[PDB]
């Protein structure tokens, strides 16, 4: 489709819209223009929701819980407040970790206060105080707790943070208040800022007088990954396989005390830029510590991202890196080999949260697919200054898309294949177009790095090419 | 590494050796990691009746719940009616959490929208986007109605949903004959079948409350269902199957089972089936009104039995063999329709299977949970199997509940090992379990946890999980199976016979050890 | 030694320290064993290639078989038929072999009768059993009909059916009039679904055969349906439930669902329902017939054809999608009636639980055996989820059905590393899937030995069973369910995606080993 | 049986191979002739054995022939001679095989006792040629002695001139204990507890060599007279060796054997004897208050009264004047007119119930089928 078809593809959508709905909608579609940097000249994001227009965006709740902190296996986190929020977030997203769950790891367990309606009218801070004294007592084990404050908080002026400050003064306990309620920001974008903030706050500058820590010029902190289906793992080994020691992970299999030592780093690798750019820049404006983004999705991203970070250390790593990239050239070439023909040429439309829309399009590409559209719920226009380069030409981008939206966009495409979350994945299986989970790995993976490569090409061959999508129209039909 | 022949997932992909050294290392190094003596030894005491004496002196921490907030079965009844689209008032991730819940557990689209209320709203309330949201969501997904709850903040900040939607109509957001029920649900009081319930009494109250005076009770010859909180498709359609089969004129309102079972025919269908309006408006007109799950539908009947004047039997959930025949019966009083002959070989046949699987199933300990409804339906069946409940957990129980549920086990020998347990979450349960260890559980999907918790105390404490009830996420179709009825009694008896029959199997596959009592026949 | 409180059955009680002991003492004393490093060694060896050549030369030995004798269908296509006492004319061992058979797969009382023919009758002919024996059951069991098969001595002898009960009826020991159909049915040809075909030919033929020349092709606007040898009695259902939505008139011959499914009422119901006297002889008028298991309903065929006149479809079983559309088409286009709504949207439900379910299903690899029908609807629809059918076992297989099963799998990518095998049993099998191992074996009880013998290799070698076919003697009431039709696809689907995340959740369960993916979410 | 009427009565190779033959682990049994014989039967009877299977066991497995019309027209000596030398590769750790005819092998004029002589020469084994053809006699107590003849024939006498086995005074062999659910293991125990040495054990759980080993003992206990009596006479006219009956059903007939056999013996048995009821007395009566409340009065339709009087059951023995409240003496017929039906050894499900630890499972299963609700459920409340 040509750009002026995209256009008129915009438009015809946005005509069933009222006139206020219509028009805030049209400044966050937008038809990709690969040459142009600024992405604010053509498109608009990180603004309010549409009511009642079927939103894809979370809560500033899931962003700080559900992505930033629950992750980190050796605190514990309370989901305060009421107890749908942590009960909805328990075990839904795949942040891999290693741990003895209930003992000293806690990701998949759903610790809350489960406000009542005396809570509510009287304040629920001396429950919150009662709450750590009985997170002390059950589960000794935890190296910290995190108040992970839902949307009553907020509203009823409990002061979390001073309950904080005296609950862990006195057990000698990190306690992190975090004021992440969900009626905050507009998605879980600032979700993420507020949960670095408290990072940097409370956590982060534990050990500046600390100087037991035996550092070495290698040493790196992969920021940004959640270990989803074991992502950062197979990143890690990769980067120890170039000579590098990956003292810290965020937060994907974290723990407390890696995020203790990471000021401790040489470099800071940020995948996610989108979570974690805050706390980046706040270390190297505080200790110096450069950081760099990279993807490892696909074995070309993979290749480019291992010789950029190589390039930032000795000639050893250097050729530590060549070696790797040696060794890794035939299995992923067999994957090439097995899985491009029957992936050549074939369309998608992807719509995830903030960084993957973006960070999957090489591996796409080098299967021989390609990205016709994309789009993010919660990204802010930097990382869309980013997405036009890595795009085709008239391609379609959209943000914050709406259910409807992105239907009639993909009735009038009609891809091959949708990457999205789990509330699109059986309305475009109902269509016929063959669609894979962008978020949870559809409960696969992991997909970084050589290794997750292959999966990602066989997850992709078994979806795009399963038998089933040639069923859904009846014979007599 | 990856040999493209045999491609490894995330298992058993990080169980290969260079994984395991790199995370040995990264443990080592980095993460100060509590000995594994420590560990173990943490875990042992977690094991214990003193843990346990200390995990049920809880009062204000809870550990893995097992419920939800209002607002996610207010959505789940709007969801039963025709065309209609559910609606919370409130904060978005709310209802993107309604709606990934609801789509893991039924795996289809969910719809559902929000007015995005934040930070502005929440000093001058959530009016505009009430206006807004309104006006949105019926240009764009065309519904025939729009059923409103609240999440937290607009029930914190005390958004008058009725003058919020008058507003919208007075001002054009919407037309005024636009059906808007609305419900406040808090997501702090009670749990999701309280949302069920005060949703459903919203709209019944909406349709009917100013339209009484031309209604006749017996008029319609037909009997109101309300099913409640529901999430197995199946009990829907064996509710409707047995009330055919009797030749019983009915009307079940708040009907989702079209539209969480839509067909994959290259199209997709936002709406499908559901209660009509129309039923709605004519249920007054009923002979009466059965409450299938009277345990969380109290506002419900307290609406039916005050403004419909229907005489709302006094029925248990239709689970098991006896509350099932009382079911039968009182419908056909009601109806004045016999029990027909095949419901009476299916009563028949039920009874036949228990007979052939009683040897297996009598004297077997389980522990249980779910909503109060679902839960003394099924202690009763496993009362009546011969089976022994020995924990009875119901999170969002009440104290009338549990003394009913007491009530029933104490009528049973079978009962005298039972107890009851109303506010406590799956954190007590596991401490249940390992302290008086059941040969089984019931329950959802988080019991998976506590199966992996009693694993790791060793094989002979593992207590093998049996999903039953809300939310199924670790296994697929399971939404499609029937508990209410003679059909439901039956698919339960077989899972749970051939539940510990694999168990047993399990068991006794060791070769030269075990095996001897691996049995072709059973 | 036993706690009152705590009984033990013979597992775990022979676990106990004691029995331990006592029978470490009786093997070292007086059995002889073989040394345990000889056994294990021995055991290694029979799991090798090397073994598996010798095992595949055999011919003379068969081990662990794959099939049944032709009377024992030839009874179950009896039981069938209205007040119809099976009669198997010669040794009552057999019928009483036949009747337990039959008792633990249905777990239900199985009528059938022998004339004890012994060696009186070895020497002399079976004549006087079968005069005294039609009489004696005629008289005792009061049966509309009585349909006589053969057991292999009766065959060996060469026993005349015909002219025996020709005799009887002369001589004054049955009524003329009486229906005494019969089939030879040798156990030394062909299997149980041998026995079947020509059990029903035999029926069909005595009540047919002489009074075709009243007959006109159509005229009583219905269709035959000759269901074969039938052990799900959902299969019978799951047909008339869509012959009936179709509003397609039919003639179920030979419908056995009643008798092998009465309740248990406390009355005992010697017969049942079953296909009538009328309905076979007007049989003939048909629009046409339909057999549902072609490839063991030859004779069938060829009588229905040459003496009915019947243009019988050249149709597969209708098993998984394609086939059940084929069917359902088929029957359409013969009767006239065009596919209604519902069973196209249950189609559209099976697809959407095909989509579900893919990413689980896909390159999942089968061994799997049965009857020649079973199978290949098995294949055809573990092609149509994306699955891999490796070790397809036919033990009563022959070549034009293994010709035609390779076509089947030709037609799909993913039937490239599928072989077919006819003649082979199940110590062929266990050969199969220790050196080309499959993800899992579909097939009946006897597969559990098997999968036995797996695990002794190693749990990583372990091939679990999923129980699909006849007999299954170790799990109750699936007898049951449905293979055939959208719905009976849907519950083999929804078995076969639960046991490979059943599976999946075993292997994950390990406590800081493995369940790092154990997910709630699948 | 009288033609034309239903019975579940068995064949000559129910008899052979179901009873006998079967249980006997370290050997192979080929079910001669065709398919259906052998698979009815494989596992059916739960003759409880340890061992591995398909490797140095074989109780669970089918062996047959599987006749085809080519076998039937041209007889089956030559198929038979190849499936021994199929046997011998395919399973090496085999002790014997023994050939179960079915009823063609009767007719056809097939000769498996030269087939067994020759091949057994040749390969140095024990082949038994059972004539078990079902046809013969009117039940599976003919079946019984055809099989006790081959056993007496084949291999009982096998060491008539070794004298290498080293014998005690207290050597007893238990005969005719099909170890059904282990029942045959929990009499062992209690046997050795006593200070016998069991020398023999068979056919359940039994091997080869137990059986060439029980013309070695001092004492022949014999659990199933009907299907053990030829071989135990046999025993006692040319090996001298006295033979009794015991019953382990209920502690009454328990101790009572026990105190008879231990009579046989010298003053230390007895002692033992009386220290092993003495050990047994608490549990069994810790049952017995247990259990009997539960079914005290309950009358049972029908070795047989026993362990039904220890627990305060009447024995009686047209059901509907009776009124019985369950069947001892066709089990889907019985429960489909709301009455169980159980048995002395616990075929289907359970067990073991002889001795003092299958007491406790007998009474508990007793209390769980007369008890069960289910029974309670036949006519709908609206019927
Ligand atoms: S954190 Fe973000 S929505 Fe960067 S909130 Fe979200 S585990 Fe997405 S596109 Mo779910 S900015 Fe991570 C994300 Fe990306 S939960 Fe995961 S997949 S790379
Ligand atoms: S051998 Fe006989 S039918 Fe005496 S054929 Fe039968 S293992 Fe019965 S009453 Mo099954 S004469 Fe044994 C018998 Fe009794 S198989 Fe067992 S229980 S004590
Ligand atoms: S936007 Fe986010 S998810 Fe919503 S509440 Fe607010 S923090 Fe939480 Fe919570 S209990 Fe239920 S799900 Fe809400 S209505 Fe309150
Ligand atoms: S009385 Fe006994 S069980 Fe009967 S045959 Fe004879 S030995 Fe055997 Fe065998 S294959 Fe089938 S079941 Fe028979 S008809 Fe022949
Ligand atoms: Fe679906
Ligand atoms: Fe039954």
């Amino acid at each position: 489709m040509s750009r002026e078809e995209v256009e008129s593809l915009i438009q015809e959508v946005l005509e069933v819209y009222p006139e206020k709905a219509r028009k805030d909608r049209n400044k966050h579609l937008a038809v990709n223009d690969p040459a142009v940097t600024q992405s604010k000249k053509c498109i608009i994001s990180n603004k309010k929701s549409q009511p009642g227009l079927m939103t894809i965006r979370g809560c500033a709740y899931a962003g700080s819980k559900g992505v930033v902190w629950g992750p980190i296996k050796d605190m514990i986190h309370i989901s305060h407040g009421p107890v749908g929020c942590g009960q909805y977030s328990r075990a839904g997203r795949r942040n891999y970790y290693i741990g003895t769950t209930g003992v000293n790891a806690f990701v998949t367990m759903n610790f809350t206060s489960d406000f009542q309606e005396k809570d509510i009218v009287f304040g629920g801070d001396k429950k919150l105080a009662k709450l750590i004294d009985e997170v002390e007592t059950l589960f000794p084990l935890n190296k910290g707790i995190s108040v992970q404050s839902e949307c009553p908080i907020g509203l009823i002026g409990d002061d979390i943070e001073s309950v904080s400050k005296v609950k862990g003064a006195e057990l000698s306990k990190t306690i992190v208040p975090v004021r992440c309620e969900g009626f905050r920001g507009v998605s879980q974008s600032l979700g993420h800022h507020i949960a670095n903030d408290a990072v940097r706050d409370w956590v982060l500058g534990k050990r500046d007088e600390d100087t037991t820590f035996a550092s070495t010029p290698y040493d790196v902190a992969i920021i940004g990954d959640y270990n989803i289906g074991g992502d950062a793992w197979s990143s890690r080994i990769l980067l120890e396989e170039m000579g590098l020691r990956c003292v810290a992970q965020w937060s994907g299999d974290g723990s407390i005390s890696e995020i203790e030592l990471t000021p401790k780093v040489k470099l800071n690798l940020v995948h996610c830029y989108r979570s974690m750019n805050y706390i980046s820049r706040h270390m190297e404006e505080k200790y110096g510590i450069p950081w760099m983004e990279y993807n490892f999705f696909g074995p070309t991203k993979t290749i480019e991202s291992l010789r950029a970070i190589a390039a930032k250390f000795d000639e050893s790593i250097q050729k530590k890196c060549e070696e790797v990239i040696a060794k890794y050239k035939p299995e992923w070439e067999a994957v090439v080999a097995k899985y491009r023909p029957r992936l050549e040429g074939k369309r998608v439309m992807l719509y995830i949260g903030g960084l993957r829309p973006r960070h999957v399009i090489g591996a796409y590409e080098d299967l021989g697919m390609e990205v016709v559209g994309t789009g993010y719920e919660f990204a802010h226009n930097d990382d869309y200054d980013r997405t036009m380069k890595e795009m085709g030409d008239s391609t379609l981008l959209y943000d914050d898309v709406t259910g409807y939206e992105f239907e009639e966009f993909v009735k009038r495409i009609k891809p091959d294949l949708i990457g999205s979350g789990i509330k699109e994945k059986f309305i475009f299986q109902k269509m016929g177009i063959p669609f894979r989970e962008m978020h949870s790995w559809d409960y696969s993976g992991p997909y970084h790095g050589f290794d997750g490569f292959a999966i990602f090409a066989r997850d992709m061959d078994m979806t795009l090419n399963n038998p089933c999508w040639k069923k859904l129209q009846a014979p007599w039909e | 590494s990856q040999q493209v022949d045999k491609i490894k997932a995330s298992y058993p992909l990080f169980l290969d050796q260079d994984y395991k050294d790199m995370l040995a290392k990264k443990r080592d190094g980095f993460e100060e990691k509590y000995p594994q003596d420590k560990i173990d030894e943490v875990f042992q005491w977690t094991t214990t009746k003193e843990y346990q004496e200390l995990n049920f002196q809880r009062e204000a921490l809870t550990v893995n719940p097992a419920k939800a907030c209002q607002p996610l079965g207010a959505v789940l009844c709007a969801l039963g009616f025709e065309k209609t689209m559910p609606y919370v008032h409130g904060s978005q991730g709310c209802v993107a959490y309604f709606r990934s819940y609801f789509n893991r557990h039924f795996r289809e689209p969910v719809s559902c929208v929000s007015d995005s209320m934040t930070e502005d709203a929440a000093v001058f309330g959530g009016q505009q986007n009430m206006k807004d949201g309104l006006q949105n969501c019926k240009a764009t997904y065309k519904p025939d109605m729009i059923a409103v709850s609240t999440t937290c903040m607009a029930e914190v900040i005390g958004d008058d949903l009725n003058a919020f939607i008058n507003n919208s109509k007075k001002e054009g957001f919407i037309p005024d004959e636009f059906p808007v029920p609305f419900a406040h649900t808090p997501s702090f009081v009670g749990s999701h079948v309280t949302g069920w319930d005060n949703m459903f009494e919203g709209i019944a109250r909406y349709f009917t409350l100013k339209s009484m005076d031309d209604k006749v009770v017996g008029s319609n010859k037909k009997i109101n269902i309300v099913p409640g909180f529901e999430t197995y498709l199946g009990n829907f359609r064996v509710i409707k199957r047995m009330l055919s089969e009797m030749g019983v004129g009915y009307s079940l309102l708040s009907d989702p089972e079209e539209v969480l079972d839509t067909p994959a025919d290259g199209q997709f269908r936002m709406y499908a089936g559901g209660t009509t309006q129309e039923e709605m408006k004519d249920a007054p007109n009923a002979l009466n009104t059965v409450l299938l799950q009277p345990w969380h539908l109290e506002k419900t009947k307290k609406f039916v039995e005050g403004t419909w004047k229907h005489e709302v039997p006094k029925l248990n959930i239709p689970m098991g063999l006896d509350w099932t025949d009382e079911f039968l019966m009182k419908v056909s009083e009601i109806s004045g329709q016999p029990i027909p002959a095949s419901l009476t070989k299916e009563r028949g046949r039920l009874v036949d299977m228990m007979t052939d699987s009683h040897t297996w199933l009598h004297g077997k300990r389980f522990a249980l949970w779910g909503d109060p409804d679902f839960v003394m339906g099924l202690v009763k069946f496993l009362l009546e199997l011969g089976c022994e409940p020995v924990h009875i957990l119901c999170h969002n129980g009440n104290k009338r509940w549990k003394k009913a549920v007491d009530a029933i086990l104490a009528a049973s020998p079978y009962g005298k090992n039972a107890t009851v347990y109303i506010g406590k979450d799956l954190w007590h349960l596991r401490s249940l379990v390992f302290t008086d260890k059941p040969d089984f559980m019931i329950g959802n999907s988080y019991g998976k946890f506590i199966q992996r918790d009693t694993l790791h105390k060793g094989k002979e404490f593992e207590v093998p999980l049996i999903r039953i009830g809300f939310p199924i996420f670790d296994r697929h179709h399971l939404h499609r199976s029937t508990t209410l009825g003679y059909e439901g009694a039956m698919q339960i008896l077989t899972t749970l016979v051939n539940s510990i029959l694999e168990r047993l199997d399990e068991e006794t596959r060791g070769m030269q050890a075990t095996d001897y009592n691996h049995d072709l026949v059973r």
